């Protein structure tokens, strides 16, 4: 409801940040 | 109905899915459930564009049948896979199953809720969310006593849309805060409850329910 | 036969209205009697002390706006098919979830019923765009919410956004939203719904 | 010197916690505005007044006597905080900023996507769930090896980097970390029970009880 | 006394290009090592050796020749910085770390989003994108009406704040903020073009051409 | 890879969706399935326009990824949610891969089919379908029963898709028709189809799996 | 570096023409040595006694066409990423799958190498019409089937509509499918392809 | 000697009208049960009485006065007709038998898929009503080519041939059969014209209106 | 393949046959 | 009389042993073109000249040696059938109608979604095969009910009736009806087994063997 969006909204989490630092460790490691 | 079958789109164990899935056991509806998560994007959750096609509200539970029929809020979607038992066979039957979904909706959700999860009600200035929701939940613990104390079932004498309505609206108080010094003032409640969850077509969604112990 | 008894209500109820309105299309005789909703016969009767409230002349019992509303209704108001009779649920439980939170919040400074907060109502328009967003593309190729003809969905979502149109959805405000603003106005010019209603004038400057 | 303002947040922030148990530390003097008229929570940050002050939108956000604005959390806790709780010289310094960057990069994500649904607040699928139950298992291994023949994380006294890290641990501990998850992190789990009862801890967080059995 | 080591990081890294910058205002000896056979990005960092000095093993790394290490890139920023750039007093240092904590939170994932799909790094997802641009539009805004009368973020001179937003708003400029997209931001593009064109940002960052056409 | 997560469009049992699933299963991919079925229409087998829309071919296993990227056709679904490993970790390993992938397609599928299910065949004037599909089964086993004589694996020393895809292939046949005395000749075959089928991987979506009695 | 060896085969096998088209991309050496195919050092090399068949100068062997032209291309025809590399898995299996059954079954009466079947021909071309008309929706918006530059789709789909292109793809059977067409005729055009292709005519009266 | 008996079916009953139109010009005396309270579909058709004479409880049913009961409408139809309707030779009467049968097998499913949406008896499916459409389109073609020089089915004379493909194509006719569709079909719409313009058929089905406008 | 797709366009079985003739049914046993 | 001619059809086709053990009965001389170069199922059907003569596109069809064309498949086994196993009365006659109707509408549909999957024709969900057991359950106890007291489904000889039915339910015979599945019906296996036991049916389906357990 209101106040989860509103939480939400204000935290704005990272929650995919995983995905993209290990997409972003795979492509530096491949450049050898 | 019995020939009604389609995706249901929810997270698992969602009692908003639950009284679609209930509802299918008993009507013989086909619902399979398909549980893709929204994206978070820096704050806000969204949908597919696929999925805002059939569901603008964004909502989940969302329900499309194998005809491509589409609907979405968790009662009109249990709705649909009932039966005209479930829905009530008469005017007066089904007008007393919108009565308890609707109760349900307005009054039993927003306490449960707060009290089995009071901190976003806290962390938004309502200092005394637990105590005040535990008290309307006594109120309506109290209001399905009475009614109950004769009655077998909310409406008729078999289980329709309002019994399973009602039941997963209470579902997660029963199991998290309904301690037994808090819910003995309640026997009908209890039992009525009690007799839904035991029944085969509840156990089948629901599994096992371990009542809460003393806190 | 259709329905026929007493609706236990004050005036001016927007939840009453839909079960009026409801029984203007399908014939039922409602007879409306003020509130008392806390006396041991009333509770009897209906025992979550809530109006409006219908006793049918037969003694049937019903509370709930929806429930009331329904039971008053016809098939074809009701959903003539099990698709359209889930969409009624659908539009009228949205109406309940999405529509009656943000309205209250913006509307009831406006009244006299909630006391004036700047950021609340502001936060509540947001939403309130939103809603009317949702219907206007819904209803960009659509006469009414469901199958061809008014239903209970069009009356209950019309009554919910009632005093919105009446009070804060001024012109610039609803000009985005063309397809909600004919349907809304459609419904209510309706001989049923103005029987209720009366003449509707859709605001003319933010109150 | 020390700090003395006002600060605006939702009750039970974490991200304010960590400014006031600093200001335990440092004697700075804080108010604190929690609640109508004078905050609310998703209305008064956002109002222009606000948002004038600190444009971010976000709590805690604090204003000093004499006008000072700061609204960012870290930066808050940083300014109400003394010259040890900052680090005392540029190396004790550095890794305050290691540890305060590691919480906020590396705990806060996993943490949320873990505690948030026990919390009735989102949901989240059992893939996210565990990759962050993996995350949050290598974070206190991490912590457990570096804490072994250490008391606080820098320089044998409480410093910003174990308010902040504690701060970001908080509802994991209170929520899902069993004993039977926790108990491979013997010295992570004594530094955390070390600090929350820091009289200047306990003085903003109260009384705090460990999960005794994972909230699902 | 100015900090000097040995920096390990994979070779064009925005995290690592902070503390390099922050190294030409203040004069400390930072040497990269960032190519076989002394630095394999995906090796060397895995090693027992590495994992005891840096226990994440993730770069950017930093070891003094005193023996003293410090991993995470803001604090290896911080630690070669000199007072100046860290700020001069509670006021100034306070205000960096406002801005440092900010970028992290606010500017690296939706510049992440939008970015990334441009080099490869992801697949694109065009709903993530859109929610990203019109994240970045609101972070452009805010800085550009806090640049209105303002040199550097600051103090009125280059810190570490004005050094750690430039960086992770490089790609952005370099990739996808066109001019018709970035020009609701004078204020903004006018503090970025000025410290890329600092002599000591150009010494690290090289020639930056500013995005033509949006990838 | 590991990151890989989405849907995988199937009838529940299907060999060329155990393809995927099982690739999934050695990846950490998160792979969930959804069974609608197709429409028949006078004749037509007919499947969604949304599906269609993703899928053009209108064949399953089609598979969408939660960040929409769409993908048909079994060996590129397993590819997708498969690791390195699995892919083949060098240009010789791929090759190898692709290889024995293209000869279950082009040289084991068409009689395992036969043998396993003649009826169409046999109604479309192929009157020895089932003696010609199990001379060429024949035939297929003795190839992989003489490669499999040294090797544990097709493919390096460690289960590729080669393996996955070649086992799935040939599951029918030694459920159903692969008799004692017809597989007695092919003990490196055989070991080699144990040695796969009861790797927890394989286990967790074929489940026990019991090869063909004396018929 | 790129691949060297020999690969085995007759000339004029399409099956052959993807590696060796593929080679003038990744600049891969491939000697071309005709075939044998049932002696033992062949079948010790390659078990299945397929052509084409490639053995490295280091003596790696291979077979089946698609892990040839797999293996002496480069990254960017394989696919970059692993989306575009599993949508080259995707197009190189669908025409396997789809397309080499009913272009053989058309195309193979009008060069000798099948029986001419008026009903089996008619039959074959529609399904070529199917598969034509699925190319064609997906390339309206697109110069090559994957990412931005020939990869093995193309190169393995162009191969396998070669002969249908040169045989009986005549213009009113054709047209129906520009977008198809000009993808074609940009592939074909193509110093790689042409290389090993030659000068291609499209076909003018059906054959 | 022609039948006589009393037919159970609920009214408008497409299946029942071939009988009934057999019978006007046998000369059977065919009289209807089909409403309260002799008949009450669903109720009527499942007592044990009913199931007695009609085990599959369906309509139409036919009873004759001397106790002989047939169901199946093609069986009820056959046996109310006289020699001329079923076929006066073996090829007249394998023909009638052809055309029967092709009315059931290819155009009942079409028209049924067509048709119910637009009576509300199933949800609207686009993608099925336009494959029943091309389905339709074939069908009356078929017949089309076949009433070339033809005046009705077989032997130049109404026989059940006419009369159950007509019935089976009425609703098409009057639902969905709009002019522009059916301009295709000029001996077909002849030949149905000039079918229910007879007057045993128009007896039965009164005056039938064409389709003006596609539902 | 093409031998299932040939099989099948031929025999043109109604497999939805039996949901046709419920909904049917329902529908004429509600006029009362 | 009696019918002289040639059938097209695809092997193993129910729809063509109708005619053919019919034949058996009643004397005609059926010649059976069921290979190329004479037929080629989904080829010669679909020509010019087939259709021509059997405008369907169906087999079997059936020219006589007159030039007398029938193109569907109850018509077919009608035509070269004689007098009796069409219905010597009209009683009889409307019988074999009804048991054929009853073939072809209730029968095929739960029949084909059973067994063409255990035959690798396609796949059906486990709805779809379920209300398919249940309706040849119906079906099965209907027959069953029906033959309590018959020899034969009409007039105590073997009629087109009985041709019909069994041939729509040899498949499901031989490929799903187990014996725990078919123990409910006694009336029906006893008719059945009576019935493929007949030298007319045995000269054209060979020998049956009777499922012995369900295919999946």
């Amino acid at each position: 409801g209101a106040m989860a969006t509103n939480f939400l909204a204000h935290e704005k989490i990272w929650f995919d940040k995983f995905k993209y630092d290990d997409a972003e460790r795979r492509f530096y490691e491949q450049m050898n | 109905g019995a020939m009604a079958a389609g995706t249901l789109y929810t997270y698992p164990e969602n009692w908003r899915a639950f009284k679609a899935l209930i509802a299918a056991q008993y009507s013989g509806a086909q619902v399979r459930v398909l549980s893709a998560p929204p994206h978070f994007h820096f704050g806000q959750t969204n949908r597919t564009p696929e999925f805002l096609r059939k569901f603008p509200a964004g909502k989940v539970p969302a329900f499309e049948g194998d005809d491509g029929f589409c609907v979405f809020e968790s009662n009109a979607i249990a709705y649909y896979v009932s039966n005209e038992e479930l829905r009530g066979s008469t005017p007066e039957a089904a007008a007393q199953v919108v009565q308890w979904v609707s109760f349900a909706d307005s009054d039993i959700v927003p306490p449960a809720s707060t009290w089995v999860f009071p901190t976003l009600g806290i962390m938004h200035h309502n200092k005394q969310a637990t105590e005040n929701a535990k008290e309307e939940v006594r109120r309506i613990l109290g209001l399905l006593d009475a009614y109950l104390k004769t009655r077998t079932f909310l409406v008729g004498e078999r289980v329709t849309l309002a019994d399973i309505t009602v039941v997963c609206t209470l579902l997660w108080l029963y199991k998290q805060v309904l301690e037994p010094s808090f819910r003995q003032a309640f026997p009908n409640t209890n039992r009525w409850f009690l007799t839904c969850i035991n029944q085969p077509q509840f156990r089948a969604v629901l599994g096992e329910v371990k009542l809460c112990e003393k806190m």
